[PDB]
DNA sequence: GCTGCCGGCGGCTGGAGAATCCCGGTGCCGAGGCCGCTCAATTGGTCGTAGACAGCTCTAGCACCGCTTAAACGCACGTACGCGCTGTCCCCCGCGTTTAAACCGCCAAGGGGATTACTCCCTAGTCTCCAGGCACGTCTCAGATATATACATCCTG
DNA sequence: CAGGATGTATATATCTGAGACGTGCCTGGAGACTAGGGAGTAATCCCCTTGGCGGTTTAAACGCGGGGGACAGCGCGTACGTGCGTTTTAGCGGTGCTAGAGCTGTCTACGACCAATTGAGCGGCCTGGGCACCGGGATTCTCCAGCCGCCGGCAGC
């Protein structure tokens, strides 16, 4: 559902196939693991016990190369402030 | 009452609660904060939106309505920043980028 | 006597997809050798995964899992 | 046609397509034969068969463009085995 | 004498780049990411020797490629080819 | 500071590599590769140090950075 | 009653308790068994013993009484299987194996 | 892990010592190998949808990473060690 | 024919710079005893994952033949390989020298790290109802064929 | 050095029909609504180790200059990979067919969790003496360039 809505929000007149969506699902799952394990290792590196936005931000800067990283950080910041502004 | 989902308040199209459950049950850390799943959902939405938009533009350039993994490969391999991220990944029925070394063509 | 089932035009087609102009005759066996080393490397992990799972059927999950373990992860198979 | 013209035609023809190059039944037989050496009386899923198939295709395609780079550096147009083991050695699998 | 040196350095282990110029280069390249940075000493030699290992591996790969090219001299095209094959430049 | 890598330094490095003859154009190519590898480690090194709110680049952070790149280091802790 | 260490009962010189503690606060799993720390200690002990014997052989070869990381490099790189297990690991003060290409040698 | 390794030398080479740099290097070695084995074991324990790491997971891990002879020597000593552990409580 | 003649030919001789060994003195610093503390072994109990048994059942390997399409064998041939002669000009390799790293010593202080009172944030516990997965069910516009023209070659004059 | 005939590609008209997209049903998990108690957070102080400074001195880089051989270029022998025709031989498949291995639900039981005591393993901190470091000098160890006896053409007859 969510990938379909993402497609509709950018291309409302473009469809997708079946296997080409399983590819997207595998990609998202792989990136989720690659970021979550990284954030967990940063959390354990400083002898910490909680995972917050700072560790995930550092993992994003580490993983995403350059321009994608700086684009991601801004959107994540606005996304976290709209959450904190109105719970 | 008046239940409200976290995705709507976060302005996202992603199941933030599902990501929070995955983090809790994934054995990454003893305790998990609040904004980490929101940030993860946001970055995932960004990257998947960029990927899907590139695939859609490639499909439109190929004069075809739906999206196939061939267009996925053409869109992924044509962006070096994307290429480095997906350098060690192969896609089902993706094909290769059509290229020829300049030597083996005839003289003129 | 089955590894020879990888016929010569198949290797020629594969190399033309690679983009070669001329093809020798001594590479047809070295390509087969690298092929079998690839496959036995993958299927040893694939079989040991099932053995740990103590089943008798090898699914796509085990093979893609082992492929990703070597650092050659592949999308499109329910990863 | 002049020699190599058909080669160029096939190069431009086949790099655009995406379908497989090895017949399914011989590859299935090869995989089953190899699987006997580790554990006999097994059962295979076709999905795994085509996964192995496409992984093999990707690695061989990789090795072929590396061989092409070795051949062009060797001031040649043909491909020779010294190139294929050079490409295997530089990457480091056979180190 | 070139083969004599080949015999000579292949047995020793110490680093082959002066410490202070390398430290100056590291500080010069690190000032751009952040200003007023302090470097611990052991990290400097760790980075130095890691770079030495990387570079000597690159040299051995390039030499192997050059001798494959039926030549005794190494030229930049060999280095670019080796980098392309190893999957680092592209 | 880039010129601090003197010509005999790369010469002895190449001799340790196992080369016999050296031309006149490996020198700047080598320096560029050296600089690129340096920045590729300083970036995540300063990232790690900034994450910990510290101002000193400990050996632990750089060995972690080398491990992340894929080339582990032995001797400096672990 | 009189207490005794787990390693003495297990006939091992590696700390069973320390390995168990590392597994417990290692975030790896919610629960662990009892034979897993013993197995891990045994395999670590075997690997350390074999690597230290391989270093000691070379140390006595070079007529020295203590191990130097250079000897560790020789021991690791002189065993092809151990080289495969430790291919990407770089050793401090280890240098490189001596090697000269054949063509570089003179005619006779 | 200094004392255990020193006992290892004294049980292998009664007349050979070890430098401090070698000590730190092999300490990092054992830490790296322990982390690799534990990570693979935890990965498998989650991968087969279980919640307890047992000797079977460690056995599969050692059979999975260490190539060749080390694999069967390691599994043999693991089984013998766990058997003498359980036999003598 | 057969005299010199001439240049190489390898075979040997010996001088030449290089690498190695051990003695003899001098340090630097892994290996060992001591104190106590801090965490690890012991008891004692619980309660919940994990093993068994017991079913259901979806599914993968057998075989079977009709068709056919790509694979194997042969065959002129010309192009691309491999080797040999060659003309340099571009690295190597000592030398004077000009220079910059390394030791060596003494400081200040901004930064790293251990303690401490606390507070307030995610976890622990239930209820509830609504978003998402499954079983269909279509009518599509998504494919697929088969048709018809331009084109870039290799020959000719 | 410019045209012609050609096997190629390109476009384009119906077929034509498995399955993305709704459309509902139903269910289980995520939000709504209660403390708590312990993880982090400033605040503090107390080391510390690091950037910095300024004489020697001393091994190392560098421009110069001479030299010799590795390499790119060009030419020629030559042989084997390629374009193409003729079998022929194996893959696709479509049809059933069979039991085997995979999946899930229930009942039980035993082993990891955790709390409270009690004792020793070892991390630390000196400490004496033990094994590497260095110097010079004698001992070999190869590397080179010339002398020389021999040999196979080379002008004559």
């Amino acid at each position: 559902i969510y990938v379909y809505k993402v497609l509709k929000q950018v291309h409302p007149d473009t469809g997708i196939s079946s296997k080409a969506m399983s590819i997207m699902n595998s990609f998202v799952n792989d990136v989720f693991e690659r970021i979550a394990g990284e954030a967990s290792r940063l959390a354990h590196y400083n002898k910490r016990s909680t995972i917050t936005s700072r560790e995930i931000q550092t993992a994003v800067r580490l993983l995403l190369p350059g321009e994608l990283a700086k684009h991601a950080v801004s959107e994540g910041t606005k996304a976290v402030t709209k959450y904190t502004s109105a719970k | 009452a008046k239940a409200k989902t976290r995705s709507s308040r976060a302005g996202l199209q992603f199941p933030v609660g599902r990501v929070h459950r995955l983090l809790r049950k994934g054995n990454y850390a003893e305790r998990v904060g609040a904004g980490a799943p929101v940030y993860l959902a946001a970055v995932l939405e960004y990257l998947t939106a960029e990927i899907l938009e590139l695939a859609g533009n490639a499909a439109r350039d190929n004069k075809k309505t739906r999206i196939i993994p061939r267009h996925l490969q053409l869109a992924v391999r044509n962006d070096e920043e994307l290429n480095k991220l997906l350098g060690r990944v192969t896609i089902a029925q993706g094909g290769v980028l059509p290229n020829i070394q300049s030597v083996l063509l005839p003289k003129c | 006597d089955n590894i020879q089932g990888i016929t010569k035009p198949a290797i020629r087609r594969l190399a033309r997809r690679g983009g070669v102009k001329r093809i020798s005759g001594l590479i047809y066996e070295e390509t087969r050798g690298v092929l079998k080393v690839f496959l036995e490397n993958v299927i040893r992990d694939a079989v040991t995964y099932t053995e740990h799972a103590k089943r008798k059927t090898v699914t796509a999950m085990d093979v893609v899992y082992a492929l990703k373990r070597q650092g050659r992860t592949l999308y499109g198979f329910g990863g | 046609y002049r020699p190599g013209t058909v080669a160029l035609r096939e190069i431009r023809r086949y790099q655009k397509s995406t379908e497989l190059l090895i017949r399914k039944l011989p590859f299935q037989r090869l995989v089953r034969e190899i699987a006997q050496d580790f554990k006999t009386d097994l059962r295979f899923q076709s999905s795994a068969v085509m996964a192995l198939q496409e992984a093999s295709e990707a690695y061989l395609v990789g090795l072929f463009e590396d061989t092409n780079l070795c051949a062009i550096h060797a001031k040649r147009v043909t491909i020779m085995p010294k190139d294929i083991q050079l490409a295997r050695r530089i990457r480091g699998e056979r180190a």
